[PDB]
């Protein structure tokens, strides 16, 4: 019948609501905080793998490119630690609110994530409606939003990647 | 058609990305292990029937307890991790994982899941533990607290060299369809 993407879209979004990020937020500052700091772990999580895949293809050395964005994240206020001079934070890894959103979605229509980039667009589809729930909570704060830090460490990437061909 | 959603925890360092990337791929990611575990629905067909793994990793989630119960709704199996190499993480296991997932989660069965065993008999790890008055963990010492914890079993495995990846994971769907 039906079953479409969009069905299946609109069905993650149903759970972002269940799960309201930004009234968990307002009503628990340690919520608050932990959000803040995930989303930004997952920020630099994404630009640290597409750009090391890209550099490692391309024979580059990723060492000093993670030194640099491992300082970024420092700056961006992200604890963390420190090992060969490479600075990692700690909250890098697995988003947490991606997987409410995409266990939740393939148990309910499992067809619908057999294709690997089905599987690949839906993730992309809910990191972003995460984004978008959580932009408020970083208004009048000290850290970066994730857009700012998004730019930041693309700059960053930019200029080890026309340093390479 | 038919789903089973396993999620693994435990300490970070552990090595949870590295072993469900190792098993997803069947390789061991040379070089570089990427951060984002990527390959979270595994189809697969069981006594016949068509289903769905779904993998969910909970890497850099830490110092998150806000947020961590947020991927254990349904969860119909838990790999509760710690590295053999690492007493800490194998101490949390007690003290902090298991009740967290018995609490969200009290009928959902566990397995506990020891990694990195290819260290386990690496000089340079050996030393370093010595150092600080320990030694790496056997699995007579891991099956001891399995048994207390009550885990449906120990098993472990090295994503590196794959030695027990995969019956891991075979331990995973009998214990969610058991």
């Amino acid at each position: 019948g039906s079953l479409t993407n969009k069905v299946v879209k609109d069905f993650m979004l149903q759970t972002l609501n269940d799960i309201d990020i930004r009234g968990s937020a307002s009503k628990d500052p340690a919520y608050a905080s932990q959000t803040r700091e995930a989303i930004l772990s997952a920020v630099y999580s994404k630009n640290k793998d597409q750009c090391c895949n890209l550099l490692i293809s391309k024979g580059i050395n990723i060492a000093p490119f993670l030194q640099e964005i491992g300082e970024a994240a420092k700056n961006a206020g992200l604890p963390g630690t420190t090992k060969n001079d490479v600075f990692t934070p700690s909250g890098a890894g697995a988003n947490p609110f991606i997987t409410p959103l995409i266990s939740s979605a393939n148990s309910k229509y499992p067809r619908m994530f057999i294709n690997q980039h089905q599987q690949a667009s839906f993730k992309i589809y809910a990191e972003k409606i995460i984004m978008t729930e959580v932009a408020p909570l970083f208004n009048e704060c000290a850290m970066p939003t994730p857009q700012q830090f998004q730019l930041i460490l693309e700059n960053i990437a930019n200029k080890y990647i026309q340093n390479t061909p | 058609m038919q789903t089973i959603k396993c999620v693994v925890v435990g300490d970070g360092a552990v090595g949870k990305t590295c072993l469900l990337i190792s098993y997803t791929t069947n390789k061991f990611p040379s070089e570089y292990v990427p951060t984002v575990f990527d390959n979270y629905a595994v189809t697969v067909m069981i006594g016949g029937e068509p289903y769905t793994l779904g993998l969910f990793d909970t890497a850099g989630q830490e110092d998150y307890d806000r947020l961590r119960p947020l991927s254990y709704p349904q969860t119909d199996v838990f790999l509760v991790c710690f590295s053999v190499v690492s007493p800490s993480s194998f101490e949390n296991v007690k003290e902090k994982w298991v009740p967290e997932i018995t609490h969200h989660c009290p009928k959902t069965p566990f397995l506990l899941v020891g990694t990195q065993i290819d260290l386990r008999d690496d000089p340079s790890t050996i030393e370093k533990l010595a150092k600080n008055k320990q030694k790496p963990i056997t699995p007579e010492t891991a099956e001891k607290l399995a048994r207390d914890l009550k885990a449906v079993k120990y098993v472990e495995c090295s994503a590196l060299t794959q030695k027990g990846l995969k019956n891991v994971f075979d331990e995973a769907i009998l214990a969610a369809l058991e």
